[PDB]
């Protein structure tokens, strides 16, 4: 198996079926059995709010390009309750009643898998019952398309797609911070300024990542 | 009398198991002063964890 | 008013004791450039003092001669003349906050009684089995009387004594 | 991981963490509501 | 069955048994029997309580908000403690602990002793009982229900029950905030919903 940083041999306790297991634990925060599947599903976790956090900062970025004026997505919080309408307050506290549903929901699915789906939660059997992996859920509204339902062997490819995509955008999401708290400016912007002047803009001249 | 592995409470004035329970790891079939050995989990002062006693003093629940 | 006290909001030394200690300290902060932090960290000081004394005269506390404020014990006077804050409701949280770790002290030892060699589980805790006590020991009142009533707080005859 | 966990487990360590979980907060309580004396407020 | 939350516990010493049972002991309160015995009485007792006394809050208040049809004196329910008027709250206080405390011993004293509260002798008269454990039947239930929807009646009174203790909460934490009534409370909120909701106002907006 393609381990990372070859000629090694993975950690002897994990070798075995991850999608995208390269054999990386170099602190070795996996030698719990009980606890890997935890950390499994928090990397998926991650990997899903990462994609979609790197393509809401690009496009308001890309869009900024042709007019049709947008934020950044740094100081896109303030625009918003600069123009307000509903107060801050209201705003975070519908976040911490909505989404506090849903992730206390998602958790006692992880921790006895048989429940959630049950019953008894406005009927939905079937729907939230869970398809016995860890950050996998399936369903009907979590898998409008019926999707991963079909053949298993096109299925565990996907599965390694998606984190492998997964693990990019999370390092890329590291990318617009760190390069946001240089540059002063946004990802596209730097991803032009960069395609513009390569000389010039690379991160020597930042004046922040390398001090004198 | 007596019998091994059976729990026992100890009435012996002198003790540190006095009114504890303790298990007897041997009943002797003689007629010693002191026959019955009983164990303790817990430690003397001395760090003794058993001692030998009496058919008077040890009394079985 | 009460045992030949005033409250120390119409106290008298009281209000020298507030406006001594912002003089000297201004004093101080008069050799400080506003450029400077100390100048800012000398100022919130003085602004932070006298909130509490606004606050300790609002409250309603007892200041004798000296200007200090003090307490009232039995709860026939701090009830009745108005001011129980000082211990009559605290003495309450406290014994709460006492008695909570105090019980979910005896349940661990419980829980962990029972098993092959307990030693080792005094020195190592299982956070677990102790996280399970600190949550069961809360509403603690309720279940100390009911071990009390049932007969399963005290360990009766059993225990050893010398003579 | 096991033993690592095993040894965070030992009396002196949790007296350390879980005291200064509490000094923290008695601190902080401090920092935000300054000056209790009696509970009036 | 129903839990509290579908994935949790259950905890070992409270099984389904008794209705209104949901698996919801986080703090372990009721453990040994003859404890939960007693807790289950306090909850009706509660619920049966947090039921009546809440409408006393909620309708009045709603009758004089909903129009000019009858008024409510004494006007929001925090209001009502004024408007004593012919006699003093000295003496209408001690007839009502003296009075109360006459029938809730007579409550007690049969959960201790369930059979009968009072056999026909004593306490002259009255003493007609036909007392079942944990509910009083007898006079208390004229109509004669327990006919057969038991089960679902006991589930019913619990359920409204948890709910309107529950709600009761509310009133007293809304009014001691927003020195409204419910109903000022309420519309206000259905108003607009966002500007006029909680922890935009004095208490989560300490932040
Ligand atoms: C969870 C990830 C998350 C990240 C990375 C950011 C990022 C940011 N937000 Mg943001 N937010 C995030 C969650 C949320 N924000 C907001 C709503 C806002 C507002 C109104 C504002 C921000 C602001 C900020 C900035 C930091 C604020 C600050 O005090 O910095 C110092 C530490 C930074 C650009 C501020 C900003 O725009 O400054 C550039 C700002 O005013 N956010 C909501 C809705 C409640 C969120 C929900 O989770
Ligand atoms: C017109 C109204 C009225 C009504 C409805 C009643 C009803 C009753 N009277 Mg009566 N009574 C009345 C007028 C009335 N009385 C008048 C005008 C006088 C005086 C001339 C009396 C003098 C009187 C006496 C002397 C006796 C009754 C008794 C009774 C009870 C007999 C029932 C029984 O044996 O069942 C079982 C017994 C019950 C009491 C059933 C319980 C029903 C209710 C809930 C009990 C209420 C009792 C009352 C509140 C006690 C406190 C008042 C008192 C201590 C000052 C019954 C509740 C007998 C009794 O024991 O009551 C005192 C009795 O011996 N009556
Ligand atoms: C979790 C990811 C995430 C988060 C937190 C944000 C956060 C934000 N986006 Mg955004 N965005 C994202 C992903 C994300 N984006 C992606 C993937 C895209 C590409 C399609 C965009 C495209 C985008 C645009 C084009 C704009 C924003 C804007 C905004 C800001 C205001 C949001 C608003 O008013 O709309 C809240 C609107 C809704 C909640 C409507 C819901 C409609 C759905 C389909 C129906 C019900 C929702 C259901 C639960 C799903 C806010 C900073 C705005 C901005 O920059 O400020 C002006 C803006 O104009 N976003
Ligand atoms: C060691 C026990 C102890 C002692 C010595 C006192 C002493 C006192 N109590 Mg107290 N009390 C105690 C325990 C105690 N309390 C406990 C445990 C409770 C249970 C809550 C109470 C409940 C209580 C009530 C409800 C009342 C008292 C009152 C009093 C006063 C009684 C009359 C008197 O002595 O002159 C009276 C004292 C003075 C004139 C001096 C006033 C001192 C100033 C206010 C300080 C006196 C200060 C009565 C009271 O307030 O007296 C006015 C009163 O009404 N006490
Ligand atoms: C949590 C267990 C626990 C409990 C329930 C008690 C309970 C009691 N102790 Mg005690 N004690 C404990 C631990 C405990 N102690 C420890 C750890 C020590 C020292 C190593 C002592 C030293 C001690 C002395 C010297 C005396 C008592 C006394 C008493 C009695 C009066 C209460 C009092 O005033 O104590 C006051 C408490 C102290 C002075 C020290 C206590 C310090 C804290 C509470 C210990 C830490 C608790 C532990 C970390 C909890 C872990 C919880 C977690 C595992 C879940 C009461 C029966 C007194 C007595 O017998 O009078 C009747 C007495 O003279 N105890
Ligand atoms: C044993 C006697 C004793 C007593 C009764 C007190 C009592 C007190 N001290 Mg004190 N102190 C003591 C010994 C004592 N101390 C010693 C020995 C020293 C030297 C080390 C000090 C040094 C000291 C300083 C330096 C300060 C205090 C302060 C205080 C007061 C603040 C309490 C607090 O943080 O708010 C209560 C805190 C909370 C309620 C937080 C708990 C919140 C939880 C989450 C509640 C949950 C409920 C469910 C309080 C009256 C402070 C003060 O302002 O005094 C005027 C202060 O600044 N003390
Ligand atoms: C003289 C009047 C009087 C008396 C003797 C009682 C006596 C009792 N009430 Mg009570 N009660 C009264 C008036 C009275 N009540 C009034 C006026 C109300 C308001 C409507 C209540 C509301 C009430 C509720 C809501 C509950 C009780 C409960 C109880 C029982 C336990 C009390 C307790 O824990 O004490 C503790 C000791 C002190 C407070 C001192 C006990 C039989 C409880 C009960 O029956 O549980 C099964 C219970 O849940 N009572
Ligand atoms: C099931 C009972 C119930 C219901 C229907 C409501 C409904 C309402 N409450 Mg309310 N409330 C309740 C219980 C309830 N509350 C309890 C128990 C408390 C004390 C903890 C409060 C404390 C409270 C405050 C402090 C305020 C409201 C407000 C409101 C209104 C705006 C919505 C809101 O902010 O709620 C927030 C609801 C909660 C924090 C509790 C969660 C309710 C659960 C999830 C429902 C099941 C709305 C009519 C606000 C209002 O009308 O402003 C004008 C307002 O200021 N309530
Ligand atoms: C989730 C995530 C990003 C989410 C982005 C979101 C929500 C988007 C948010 C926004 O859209 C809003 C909300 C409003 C917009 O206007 C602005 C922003 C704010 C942008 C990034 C994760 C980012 C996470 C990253 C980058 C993690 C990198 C971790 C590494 C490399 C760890 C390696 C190791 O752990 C292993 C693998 C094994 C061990 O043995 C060894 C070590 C080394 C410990
Ligand atoms: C009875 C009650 C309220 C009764 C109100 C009444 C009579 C109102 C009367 C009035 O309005 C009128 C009639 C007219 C007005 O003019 C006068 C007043 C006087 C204003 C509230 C109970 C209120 C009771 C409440 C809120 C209880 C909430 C309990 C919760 C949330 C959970 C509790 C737990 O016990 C469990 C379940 C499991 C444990 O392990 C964990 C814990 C936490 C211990
Ligand atoms: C994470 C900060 C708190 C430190 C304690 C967390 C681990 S809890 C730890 O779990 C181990 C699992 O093998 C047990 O052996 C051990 O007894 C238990 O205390």
């Amino acid at each position: 198996r393609p381990v990372w940083y070859p000629g090694n041999s993975p950690p002897e306790w994990l070798d075995g079926s991850l999608p995208g297991d390269y054999g990386y634990d170099p602190l070795g925060l996996a030698s719990d059995p009980e606890m890997l599947k935890w950390w499994v599903q928090a990397e998926l976790v991650h990997g899903r709010w990462a994609m979609l956090g790197t393509v809401g900062m690009i496009v308001p970025g890309v869009a900024a390009r042709a007019g049709g004026d947008f934020p950044q997505w740094y100081d896109a919080g303030k625009v918003y309750i600069e123009n307000s309408s509903i107060p801050f307050g209201a705003l975070l506290m519908t976040q911490v009643l909505m989404m506090g549903w849903s992730e206390m929901m998602r958790y006692y699915e992880f921790v006895s898998p048989g429940s959630q789906g049950t019953g008894s939660f406005m009927g939905f059997t079937e729907a939230f019952a869970g398809t016995g992996e860890n950050g996998y859920p399936g369903g009907r509204f979590f898998d409008p398309f019926g999707l991963a339902k079909g053949d298993p062997a096109k299925l565990q490819e996907y599965k390694v797609k998606e984190i492998k995509n997964g693990r990019l955008a999370m390092f890329s999401c590291l990318g617009y911070y760190a390069q946001y708290a240089a540059t002063g400016k946004g990802p596209v912007d730097n991803w032009f300024d960069h395609i513009a002047d390569p000389f010039h803009n690379t991160c020597a001249t930042n004046g922040v990542s390398v001090p004198f | 009398g007596p019998k091994r592995g059976s729990r026992v409470k100890i009435l012996r004035p002198e003790s540190y198991w006095y009114n504890r329970a303790g298990k007897v790891v041997s009943c002797d079939q003689t007629g010693i002063k002191y026959p019955v050995t009983v164990r303790f989990e817990d430690v003397n002062y001395a760090g003794v964890s058993t001692n030998n006693f009496g058919l008077q003093e040890v009394e079985e629940l | 008013d009460i045992a030949g006290l005033t409250p120390c909001s119409e106290s008298k030394a009281f209000k020298r004791r507030e406006n001594k200690e912002v003089k000297s300290l201004q004093k101080r902060m008069a050799k400080y450039e506003e450029g400077s932090a100390p100048a800012l960290a000398l100022q919130a000081t003085a602004e932070r003092t006298q909130k509490r004394f606004e606050f300790y005269g609002k409250s309603g506390l007892l200041c004798g001669n000296d200007g200090l404020p003090h307490l009232i014990a039995d709860p026939g006077l701090a009830f009745r003349y108005g001011h129980a804050g000082d211990i009559m409701i605290p003495t309450v949280l406290f014994i709460y906050m006492a008695g909570y770790t105090g019980y979910a002290g005896r349940e661990y030892l419980l829980a962990t009684r029972g098993e092959k060699k307990p030693t080792q589980k005094e020195i190592i805790i299982d956070v677990p089995l102790a996280l399970k006590c600190v949550a069961g020991s809360a509403g603690w009142p309720l279940r100390a009387f009911n071990d009390l009533r049932s007969g399963s707080l005290l360990e009766k005859e059993e225990n050893i004594t010398v003579s | 991981m096991q033993n690592l966990k095993i040894y965070l487990s030992t009396a002196p360590v949790i007296a350390f963490i879980w005291l200064s979980l509490l000094s923290s907060l008695i601190i902080e309580v401090n920092r935000f509501f300054p000056d209790p004396l009696i509970f009036a407020f | 069955r129903p839990i509290w939350l579908p994935g949790a516990d259950v905890p070992e010493w409270l099984d389904g048994t008794i209705p209104g049972d949901f698996g919801y002991d986080p703090l372990k309160l009721g453990k040994d029997p003859e404890t939960l015995k007693w807790y289950v009485q306090a909850e009706l007792v509660h619920g049966r309580f947090a039921m009546m006394g809440l409408v006393g809050m909620l309708v009045p208040e709603l009758l004089t908000n909903a129009g000019i049809g009858l008024p409510a004196k004494g006007t929001e329910w925090f209001n009502a403690g004024a408007a004593p008027m012919f006699a003093p709250t000295g003496v209408l206080f001690a007839m009502q602990f003296l009075l109360m405390g006459w029938a809730e011993i007579r409550r007690y004293q049969d959960f201790k002793n369930p059979g009968s509260v009072n056999v026909d002798p004593i306490f002259g008269g009255k003493l007609p009982d036909g007392n079942i454990p944990g509910y009083p039947g007898g006079i208390f239930d004229p109509f004669g229900f327990a006919k057969g929807d038991v089960d679902s009646l006991k589930l019913k009174e619990v359920k409204n029950g948890r709910l309107a203790m529950f709600a009761t909460l509310g009133f007293y934490c809304q009014a001691v905030v927003t020195g409204k009534g419910p109903i000022a409370c309420w519309t206000s909120h259905l108003a607009d919903p966002w500007a006029n909701n909680v922890w935009s106002i004095e208490l989560a907006k300490v932040i």
